[PDB]
């Protein structure tokens, strides 16, 4: 109209970026950390070069990020301002908003300074919390006009958990697989980056030697050959051991549920089987009937009659009795598959 | 027989749809301990299901009628209620007159399909009922 | 300035509320597309709901009529929403010209209370509807 | 009349007796089998008496069984002929009855002959299908009168699958208490019976020290620090792991279906939970309706208003308005719930 | 009448005082007893007087708890007569109360009397069972006055029973983190406790070293590296493996409960799905009618008959045939998720 | 018409017993392998003319399959021209049919060349998938005419999955025995041909040896003892883990769902459960109202009563009332749920 | 002895079952109320349960009315209405003045079983004014 | 064509749909098999697809006319049912008018991306009748 509505999704749109120029600054860290000390392993000593360059690109890719996050935040802010009625940027601070600001600053800040460089290089896998923030924005049925026209006569709320729950429920199994296969790399370079600065050798400090622990703990087995000896793979053990004796039902419950059964197709299948032989009684009444005509006519002509081919015949006749009802009682119990 | 300890439960199993205990039993109590098991038949399959348990015709059961239909008691599977239920799937409409192309088709086409010296004997031992229909009666024989 | 690449996803979004090639927004149409997203309200609800967005009065809703809703896009926070269920909550079905006078017992018996003398103020600010029958009128205050 | 049914009664009563005169004559040789290969184990040798006595009384009441089986069996044919119109033995003796009835002997008639007594001897424990026999006979349902009537007109079938069946459902949980515990005095003697013939003195040849390993192997946990090396407990163990991994998921769901309630319960704690704090609608209207006259009376009159004292009432303002919110969605939550 | 009442009330609030009395002076007999066994553990030896000091007090504390006991199931007996309306305490003593009156002081009379030490203090972890008295007593549903007329025409028992179970269901989830992080530190004290008096050193003696065994057999791996030696780690490494073989099958359940995602969005849901691409059979039947046009515009319309360009679009045609069938079998799916 | 049918069902029984031809020249291929190899492995050597002829004979055999590949393919590119108009091998050779034709020759190509004998001789267990398509050939679903005049008014295809997930459906249990007991044979003999090219002995070179590994891996066992030191064993215990980690979730729902019951045969059950013990309450009745008499005869008839025959029966009568509302609960349960 | 600062749980309680305050507590709030819950009864059962306390017969039970009713607190296992719901189990028809029926049996041959004698000194009381059986009267001593 | 090996299969499909002894087809059959299946179709969609069979008109299908619909078999990938099943989303008012503004709107805003004479030759050829109301005969060139 001017001034309402356009200028809102210029300014959404334009806040909309700075989330996502803080996912490629957060994740060149974490790639120069990993480089950095799988190259420092067993190369080059603290002398070199290499060791005071690739330990200020993080530490420049830190302050980049952090420089990011408060232009975003105040884009927040000014959102905010614009939606609700107001016209001071202190009536919104709450003291909830100023903490979650300074925790989130304090998370993004640790980086190793240009020993205590696998410390403060550990935590560093918190910046994965950021794919949340970018997949909250990058979905249609938060940017869209149709969904809130449908969606505002049931007053839901389109959180951070909505999006998430639609997303585990409409392409589940995958979902599924990618956190369980992306999860291996990253509890198992913490094993041995735990236990390389520690009592070396041993099997778990050697990689596709501590994804045989991790995948052997995660699947509920276990051996003893390979234990962890430091805290941290004390720790990270039973860490992966919670995060997959919850999630290895899940996965089962959607194998269970996907293309074992089916809810229209069913009724096919049912008549199939009601014109099959549960509807053929004719045959064991047939053979009933001629049974017991049988009986009748060799014993009651034929000169004199033999006890065998009685007894035969009889002994038949008492067998195609039972068989009957045992067909009857599939023929009842079919129907209550049609209820 | 058996003495007055093993007649109560006889007489407990009589009450269990007697109720009020008035000597009769009715359709409406038949129908009332019937439909509580979860099958609804017609009061025609009631009639039907009446019709064969008292000789007398007064259309109420005694005790000794209910007493020699119980004399099976389990472990009674013989040529009792299975030499009738196979008779509705070659029942000729409910009349009891099947005709002979019928009943040598179902004798023929459906079941162990014997020789001919075994199959076109059904004219063989067909002399009962001599008129021309075939209902249930020839079982007498048997 | 909204622009051309951009209008396309109101205009369906109000295609959605108007299946047939018509401009107008119908009762019925809203009565349509409720009861398949699982409540059924009374027409008068349906009355209700649509005269609130209605300006010349003809029972219809035109595009631009339109737009002024869809502008309070996804944030949940204020508005008209709030402002009218807190005194939909205190009134009654149809109370209208309320007697007002449980005003201050409704105010200390349920949450937190003021001064005895302050519900005074409170109450002479209605004087816009002569002297009492608090209506949802003199909310221009917000 | 009377005299048709109360021979056949007759029979049955005559009948059942042969069964449980069974039991007692079959638990007894197994009794009998556990003391003297007990006390043959570090103790009295084969010269001495006992060896001689004990491995005959045995052998001896291992006759009267197999002479109680065949006349049961001779009643049972005595009420097939019975039942049925027919007299004669030799009908009503199918291909499976025969070949049942010989299985029944050969599976009854082992015993340690007066080395091989450990080879002749674990497969004594057997002889525990005569429980089943004596608990179809011993039941209420197949044996009363006021069934056969209400349970007729269903067609249903009294054998020995549906008594089992209803046991398990009417008293659940302790069907499987006394299961799980009475197998594991069974298997835990076998191996150790199975590796004291070995000449092996492993830590498994104590009854304490073997039952710790299937109770660890049951229990799907497995430690390692004691594992069997014949080819006996090689096997067993398979065979309590079979049955144990899919006899722990079935006391786990009769415990969840005990730790909750019915309908008639649950009704009274939704009328309680609506008649609670989900009435703080009325709380958070007076709340807003409060904060929203104390922001104009603070504002418009008392001379000059400062700043603070309207930004603190309209933060507060702001506060308040999304608890109405937060708890109308609990109200549609129980209300859709409720039904 | 109101005296019948206040009175009542009065015998009510007395009872629960001295109920919860009973629960400061229990819980510090359990304290004092853990501070002295972890200090006597390598400290101040017998002959130093905090052995004796420390040990008296609890001796002394022991008293009031067994005499509050008496006073506070003489208050149940006169409420029993307020209620029921008797005029004598000797016909209100059934063989039950009686038993139990004495069950619960010889459980509450053991403690350590001023080797045996461990013996007669490892069963002092069962005054926990006062937890529940305390918890029944300070809950609304009991105590008042409103759920009590409506919630008596469902003559539901408010026992000490239906509050657990309905703790279980309005606040699931917490009522079991508690369960299973108040558990761990009591049954890795005890393996500590009880692998002392016989054995030493093996690994598990120290509280950190036996919090891995128990959350490595809590959890359902097992590793093999240190298992206990006396027989009171090997048993209470099998009392918390029953106890939490069945307590990790719930938290799941609890966790996937969250499937549900409500009713009033998936409607919703439904309707953005059957507004997306399930509404592109305009789109298949645009792209069939074009590819149909162009065959014969590009063969019969053309003086040159050329293979390569007619042959093209006929597979595409082909191609083209498939997809409206395959999403036509996606939008009559839809329908049976709205039944 | 008649013309066009007949042929259409001759070119299709003429094409079906190329894919059963296939069959037998595909496994009699996999047989040679293993006895020549596990022959070679401790007798006749190279030099033998046994290891020129056998491992010629499997090289010779593997032609007659990937010529009868090209046929069947034929033959269903000649049934796709007898279907859609059309005259030209061309056109109906899509992009993923193109590729799909030659991945099966691919994996049909590979065998020993008359070391590397293991490495090109262990993928061959890969000709398993041609069981698929015999069986999508062999039932009577896919080939009759009821199912097709019937079938096909819901649109439901009968690809080679629909007669999987009803042959899963109609005959459960079988199909997962068979699947889990002919596994253990393929992933058995694997280990062993794996370890024995690199290591030896570990008793992980024994059949017997190696179907206890798979067994106790397959079940989330794990002991300690007996694990790979290769990277094929280490992998395929791993494959056998996954698939076995999900298949014992599946068994025990089948067999805890089993027909327990249905409704024809638990109506009769809650009438019996009716008119037991739930039909009682006139016992608690009589008890009642004896009691409440009695007391009265005794305290006022008698001319001086004493107090050990009027408590005696009051303290009883206490017990003769609750026991009414005990079974009044069951019986509002009994006729409230469970109908 | 009862005071303001506990006297509130009573007036919610009455508030609870009374919707509006206009002293009525009859036919229409019980049903509602009961409908809530579920369990469906016949007004005539509403009708016996609202007629189970009242002091001046108008239908409308009084806070001081319902009070001796919310007397009857925890501790359900008392001795009210349980010889009620015997009397019911063990009534005839719609008054059960039958003479003893079958009570010999019952008292000889239920549970711990009775002397035969007692039957008559038993039934010594009856109704005094000679009116059939006690009809839930005569119970002063019982 | 066929021995008789290969001619029951058909002759018991054929007595499937048709229940009785005659050997006509009618709407009543159809609407038992289909309701039996599951689906509610209305009467005149069971007359229109008898019709769309049938080449007498009347009214009943018998074994040579049902043969041309049995030759239709398994086929999966077919070209006969799906070009009149391209019709209905393009539909005017039930009488399949399609309109010139209806086409070109349908070619051109949604489907494939193609050039204004590319899209509209096809209306402007209008090679079906020329006179204008394009049936549903224009399938004919297939
Ligand atoms: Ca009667
Ligand atoms: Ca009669
Ligand atoms: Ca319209
Ligand atoms: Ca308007
Ligand atoms: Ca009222
Ligand atoms: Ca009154
Ligand atoms: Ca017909
Ligand atoms: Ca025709
Ligand atoms: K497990
Ligand atoms: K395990
Ligand atoms: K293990
Ligand atoms: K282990």
């Amino acid at each position: 109209i001017g001034y309402k509505l356009g200028h809102r999704r210029a300014l959404f749109e334009k806040r909309k970026r700075l989330s996502d120029y803080a996912l490629i600054f957060g994740m060149f860290g974490i790639v120069v950390m990993v480089i950095e000390t799988e190259l420092s392993w067993g190369a080059y000593d603290k002398a070199s070069l290499y060791s005071l360059a690739l330990k200020c690109l993080i530490s420049l890719s830190t302050i980049i990020l952090l420089g990011l996050i408060i232009v975003y935040h105040a884009r927040e802010i000014q959102l905010f301002m614009v939606d609700n009625g107001a016209d001071d940027w202190r009536i919104a601070m709450t003291y909830e908003r100023i903490f979650f600001i300074c925790l989130e600053i304090l998370v993004c800040a640790i980086h190793p300074i240009p020993d205590v460089d696998i410390i403060l290089s550990i935590p560093m896998f918190l910046r994965l919390y950021l794919i949340a923030r970018v997949m909250l924005l990058h979905s249609k049925l938060f940017t869209d006009a149709s969904s809130r026209s449908i969606g505002a006569l049931n007053k839901i709320n389109f959180n951070t958990r909505f999006v998430m729950k639609t997303l585990m429920t409409i392409c589940p199994g995958t979902v599924l697989l990618v956190f369980s296969i992306s999860l291996w790399i990253i509890a198992a370079w913490t094993v041995r980056a735990c236990e390389r600065y520690h009592d070396q050798q041993d099997v778990t400090s050697n990689f596709l030697g501590a994804m045989w622990l991790i995948s052997i703990t995660f699947l509920s087995i276990g051996y003893g050959d390979m234990v962890p000896n430091t805290y941290c793979g004390k720790g990270v053990c039973l860490l992966t051991g919670i995060m997959g004796a919850g999630c290895t039902a899940l996965v089962v419950a959607v194998v269970a549920r996907k293309l074992e059964l089916t809810k229209a197709e069913k009724h096919v299948h049912n008549f199939m089987m009601d014109t099959q032989l549960t509807k053929r009684v004719k045959n064991a009444a047939a053979n009933v009937l001629r049974e017991t005509w049988l009986i009748y006519k060799n014993t009651k002509l034929v000169k004199k009659i033999d006890h065998a081919k009685v007894r035969k015949h009889q002994r038949k006749f008492l067998q195609a009795i039972h068989q009957l009802r045992s067909v009857k009682m599939e023929q009842r119990k079919l129907n209550d598959q049609a209820n | 027989q058996l003495t007055e300890e093993q007649i109560a439960e006889f007489k407990e199993a009589f009450s269990l749809f007697d109720k009020d205990g008035d000597g009769t039993i009715t359709t409406k109590e038949l129908g009332t301990v019937m439909r509580s098991l979860g099958q609804n038949p017609t009061e025609a399959e009631l009639q039907d299901m009446i019709n064969e348990v008292d000789a007398d015709g007064n259309g109420t059961i005694d005790f000794p009628e209910f007493l020699t239909m119980m004399a099976r008691k389990m472990k009674d599977t013989d040529s009792e209620e299975e030499i009738r239920e196979a008779f509705r799937v070659f029942d000729k409409d409910g009349n009891g007159y099947i005709s002979a192309a019928e009943l040598r088709h179902v004798m023929t086409n459906l079941g162990e399909k014997l020789t001919d010296e075994e199959v076109d004997e059904m004219i063989r031992e067909a002399d009962i009922d001599g008129d021309g229909q075939v209902n249930y009666e020839e079982f007498v024989q048997m």
